[PDB]
């Protein structure tokens, strides 16, 4: 469901966090106590709002600016990345500032 | 004294950069664990315009 991006991701610097929650996606750069050990149930200075799935995805993080592409494509041969092209498209261009050197996903859990 | 800019960072900022961090320099021969002391310096400082 997201991601969260840093150097010690702590808040005692700052970091990026992305979120997914089915209506929206939500993104923020801030300093305030999140988890301890990120996971979701089944002190800021930027904020935005918005197996058969193969969903990809590709960040970089430049000047100043972090970039987001991606692609969705079913995959009939679901085991495994399929060995056929295909080309991921621009979602956003975010001005986040960050010396990111680190990252985790997020899981929605019992 | 209510501006301030960064003399002290371990190296420089990439084009469009930003840091709030506040931890201590160590300037020389001797570590700092968290506070001020024998070469060690907070690393911001004020204009006193
Ligand atoms: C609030 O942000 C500052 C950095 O701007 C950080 O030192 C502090 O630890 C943050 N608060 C919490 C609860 O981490
Ligand atoms: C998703 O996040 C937005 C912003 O907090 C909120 O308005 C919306 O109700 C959330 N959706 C769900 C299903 O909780």
């Amino acid at each position: 469901r997201g991601w969260i991006f840093g150097t010690t991701l702590d808040s005692k610097t700052q970091s990026l966090l992305i979120v997914n929650n089915a209506t929206n996606v939500v993104i923020k750069v801030c300093e305030f106590q999140f988890c301890n050990d990120p996971f979701l149930g089944v002190n800021c200075t930027f904020e935005y709002v918005s197996f058969k799935n193969l969903r990809e995805f590709v960040f970089k993080n430049i000047d100043g600016y972090f970039k987001i592409y991606s692609k969705h494509t079913p995959i009939n041969l679901v085991r495994d990345l399929p060995q056929g092209f295909s080309a991921l498209e621009p979602l956003v261009d975010l001005p986040i500032g960050i010396n990111i050197t680190r990252f985790q996903t997020l899981l929605a859990l019992h | 004294y209510n501006y301030l800019f960064r003399l002290f960072r371990k190296s420089n900022l990439k084009p469009f950069e930003r840091d709030i961090s506040t931890e201590i320099y160590q300037a020389g021969s001797t570590p700092c664990n968290g506070v001020e002391g024998f070469n060690c310096y907070f690393p911001l400082q004020s204009y006193g315009f």
